[PDB]
């Protein structure tokens, strides 16, 4: 008959599946499962991923990709490339909505469920990124 | 020497901005003639009866001998000289009686920072000339060193300032309001007073459009020490700025409006003449200035802040 | 003449007569450079027109990277690009 | 996600008197001195 | 290994790299990494 397929997690997690009391720092850098309450959901956001400008005097397409820590598993250098206002031969740059990807992002918060949490302790609380 | 505050004042001699357009000289972004606007305001001095303001309302049964064939402007002027007063409340519906001033009245509305400039160079010329023309007793230095200037006022319709469009600003503007409370006394810098630290050479610096020139290097052929001028506070002299905070109530309302407040500067003899809980009427010119987001920061913020720099009150 | 060349002269125009012992190979120097920020991947181009100099770089590259200073992205993506951070 | 905003400007007053040491005045005159030369009966330095 | 500090880096990156002054490589490819050139 071109985005990239993700994956998801079903099943027993053992030790993972824990809750925002629980995880401790042990815990980094691995899949965990949590169950909780949300508290906070964030505004969803776009996220600029790919960036389309037009020069009106070559009459040309250009593009630049971001990328930070969040969208990657693995840290690599982090290499802050700046909004091209311009090209290499110094011709103004007009930007182009629509032609530019924005990637919808959302932060939640999962606090412990008052169900399972302690009658008079203050609830533990963590950020979880989608 | 104290000059006007209500209006920036402009310079009639200077060529700077004056641009031709093709003879007829205009003044650039304007089109008001300087020596067009003079001699109209002039004829409209000298030839101006309250006739003509009964024709225009279409008030004709109405007329009187004793009083509107009487010149109106020359009497004023005269018991205006008699009582030393050095304010001229101009009724703006006078321009539109007058045949020749019904264009002056539209440029009173459009460039008040010109012609009323004009208006005012013009009434001080008159006020020589009423001495002159009819031999008085009077002493012509003590006309020359006053400073006449002069308040329109019924500009027009009563428009609600949130009714009024970015095109609108620097345009006279009539509102109809109640006092809410006013700021204190303001002293707006006008002259600087400089003083060097190591020859206390003083010298004194006017203001130019709201920014005064700091002297990197004393004046003197003998003296020329860098950043040796220091600014004294109380040697130099300030004008008087009051905001006072007024409560509009406009003759027409849209629908679901709630009322609003703005905020109105006034300048030098204006200063509380305007209490609390009073219901007047202000004209004056429709300004906006950029706000500074931080202190710290030069960083302006885009969206100006209206308020209205007021002329004349009611 | 050349011995009559004193302290007066300096910094004005002259005319001298005399031989000529050598000429040297023929150095590269830039009029236009065109720059490219290390990671910051700020262009800039820098056009140089005073070549009589010698023994000294009078025009440099920028010794800290100037997209911050102009703030030229209303988006702006502390960041501190490092010293000498542009390339030819 | 906006571009660069742009500075430009066009002559609209006459300016300040000009000056003989500003370097406006200096161009203006080196380029008079170009194209009116004249040897003895052509421009030289404007066929050059 | 000293966790027990508040309010201070007793304990951070490195300031300038690392490598100049090891001199590991026979080889040892002026360069300078700049200052805090280290990732986590
Ligand atoms: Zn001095
Ligand atoms: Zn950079």
């Amino acid at each position: 008959p071109r985005h990239p397929w993700k994956l998801s997690f079903k099943g027993s997690f053992g030790a993972h599946a824990l809750s925002p009391r629980t995880l401790t720092a042990q815990h980094l850098n691995k899949l965990v499962s949590v169950e909780g309450i949300v508290t906070k959901t964030s505004l969803v956001r776009p996220k600029l991923i790919r960036s389309v400008h037009y020069a009106a005097k070559t009459g040309r397409f250009h593009y630049r990709d971001y990328t930070d820590a969040t969208t990657t598993l693995t840290t690599r250098i982090p290499t802050p490339a700046i909004y091209p206002t311009e090209d290499t031969e110094g011709n103004k740059l007009t930007t182009e909505y629509g032609y530019s990807t924005f990637i919808d992002h959302q932060r939640i918060t999962v606090q412990e469920m008052p169900e399972m949490a302690p009658a008079g302790q203050l609830p533990r609380s963590i950020d979880v990124i989608l | 020497h104290m000059r006007r505050n209500d209006i920036h004042t402009s310079d009639l001699s200077s060529p700077r901005r004056i641009v031709d357009f093709d003879p007829l000289r205009i003044i650039w972004g304007t089109n008001v003639s300087i020596q067009e606007c003079t001699t109209n305001f002039r004829n409209f001095l000298m030839s101006f009866k309250y006739k003509f303001r009964k024709i225009l309302d279409e008030r004709e049964e109405f007329i009187n001998n004793t009083t509107d064939e009487e010149l109106y402007y020359i009497k004023q002027l005269n018991e205006m000289r008699e009582l030393g007063t050095s304010n001229l409340n101009l009724d703006a519906r006078n321009l539109l009686a007058y045949k020749q001033t019904e264009d002056l009245y539209h440029q009173l509305l459009n460039y008040p920072q010109e012609v009323i400039s004009i208006m005012d160079q013009t009434i001080k010329d008159c006020m020589v000339s009423l001495i002159v023309d009819n031999n008085l007793d009077y002493d012509l230095d003590e006309i020359e060193t006053k400073f006449y200037k002069v308040r329109p006022y019924n500009v027009g319709s009563c428009k609600g300032m949130r009714e009024l469009n970015p095109n609108d600003i620097d345009k006279l503007i009539n509102l109809k309001g109640l006092v809410l409370r006013s700021t204190p006394v303001i002293p707006d810098m006008k002259v600087a007073f400089f003083k060097c630290n190591v020859c206390d050479h003083t010298m004194a610096v006017e203001i130019d459009r709201g920014v005064i020139q700091e002297p990197a290097r004393c004046e003197r052929i003998d003296c020329n020490e860098p950043n040796s001028m220091s600014l004294i506070h109380n040697r130099c002299s300030f004008a008087d700025k009051q905001v006072i905070k007024l409560q509009e109530t406009p003759d027409f309302v849209p629908d679901g409006q709630t009322p609003h407040s703005i905020s109105l500067c006034v300048y030098d003899e204006l200063v509380d003449s305007c209490r609390a809980g009073d219901r007047i009427e202000v004209t004056g010119t429709f300004r906006s200035i950029p706000i500074r987001a931080n202190s710290r920061q030069r960083v302006l913020k885009s969206l100006y802040k209206t308020y209205v720099d007021v002329v004349h009150v009611k | 003449p050349l011995r009559d060349l004193d302290s007066e002269h300096v910094s004005k125009i002259v005319r001298l007569s005399g031989i000529i012992i050598s000429t040297s190979v023929l150095s590269s120097r830039a009029t236009y450079l065109s720059i490219m920020c290390r990671n910051c991947r700020h262009t800039t181009s820098i056009t140089i027109n005073n070549f009589n100099s010698i023994t000294g770089n009078t025009v440099s590259l920028p010794r800290s990277c100037l997209s911050t200073i102009e703030s030229e992205s209303s988006m702006a993506n502390k960041k501190n690009c490092g010293p000498d951070p542009y390339i030819i | 996600s906006f571009d660069r905003p742009e500075i430009y400007s066009a002559p609209v007053l006459q300016g300040e008197s000009p000056n003989d040491d500003d370097n406006t005045e200096i161009i203006k005159s080196f380029k008079n001195f170009i194209l009116e030369f004249r040897l003895d009966s052509q421009f030289i330095y404007r066929d050059q």
